[PDB]
């Protein structure tokens, strides 16, 4: 493109879930 | 929208990788956002000093409009 794109899928992130939101 | 940029908190800590042209941001600092999609779990923003990049989505939280 004429804009930036990733060159990886993005990273894990350190969110505090047990269990994910079911919203 | 409306005459304005839209803008992102950070959830937790981030530093980018020279070769993908990432830009590193703090927990609770603010951004512009100018790309919210841009595939791969990512998006396109700027801090402060005027730097630009791409950030994990994930990492980060899009702020209200008219605020």
């Amino acid at each position: 493109a004429e804009r930036l794109i990733p060159r990886r899928p993005a990273p894990p992130v350190p969110v505090p879930a047990r269990i994910p939101s079911p919203r | 929208g409306s005459h304005m940029a839209t803008k992102a908190r950070v959830m937790y800590d981030f530093a980018a990788e020279p070769g993908n042209n990432e830009l590193t941001v703090n927990e609770g600092e603010i951004i512009t956002i100018t790309n919210p999609d841009v595939g791969g779990g990512w998006l396109e923003g700027r801090n402060i000093k005027g730097e630009r990049g791409l950030v994990p989505t994930d990492y980060v939280e899009i702020l209200p409009s008219d605020g």
